[PDB]
DNA sequence: TATAATGGGAGCTGTCACGGATG
């Protein structure tokens, strides 16, 4: 269905917050940000769709993706606050697309 | 609002009562569709924590 | 890169036999 202002609103603020919570993550772990990105967005997606990204050095198998989800669930409270957050935001993201892919449609038609 | 304790003190015909009261009073919020509430439901905030 | 925009649009007009699907 299509969104009312406030869904969109608040879509876009989870997205914005969850790339936050990302970088305050590389900051944190050391990781490559792109790196946590990839496994946030794998963990929200499930394992329907695991495949290597042609940026990341590590071939993102499953092994990988867990081992990595480890390194993250061992955090603190108000560590492990910004995974919860990059998850949600991914969550977010989907939505956001989803809703907005009739616009796509009416703009296409005219090309 | 409920009283918590009852002091009283005698004089003339007349009772004076010191009431230690306790009670709630409302202040409402408008929230607008940018604003997003960032307090669950029924939860304590002081002084200085954020609702919206 | 920033107003808002949120589901398309033709189609254009055999004749038979056969094997498979359905009803």
């Amino acid at each position: 269905p299509l969104l009312t202002l406030e869904e969109e609103v608040e879509l876009a603020r989870k997205v914005e917050e969850g790339m936050e919570a990302i970088k305050k993550l590389s900051e944190i772990t050391g990781l490559d940000p792109d790196l946590i990105r990839e496994v946030v967005r794998a963990k929200i997606l499930g394992s329907a769709r695991v495949r290597h990204i042609p940026g990341l050095k590590e071939t993102l198998d499953p092994k990988t993706v867990e081992e990595i989800d480890q390194k993250l669930k061992s955090l603190p409270k108000e560590h492990k606050r910004y995974l919860h957050i990059a998850r949600e935001g991914e969550a977010a993201r989907q939505h956001l697309i989803e809703a907005n892919l009739r616009l796509v449609v009416s703009i296409a038609k005219k090309y | 609002v409920r009283a918590a304790q009852v002091e009283a003190e005698e004089e003339g015909e007349t009772v004076y009562l010191t009431l230690f009261l306790e009670w709630t009073e409302p202040k409402d919020y408008r929230v607008q569709p940018h604003m997003n509430v960032v307090v669950p439901e029924g939860a304590r905030v002081e002084a200085g924590d954020k609702i919206v």
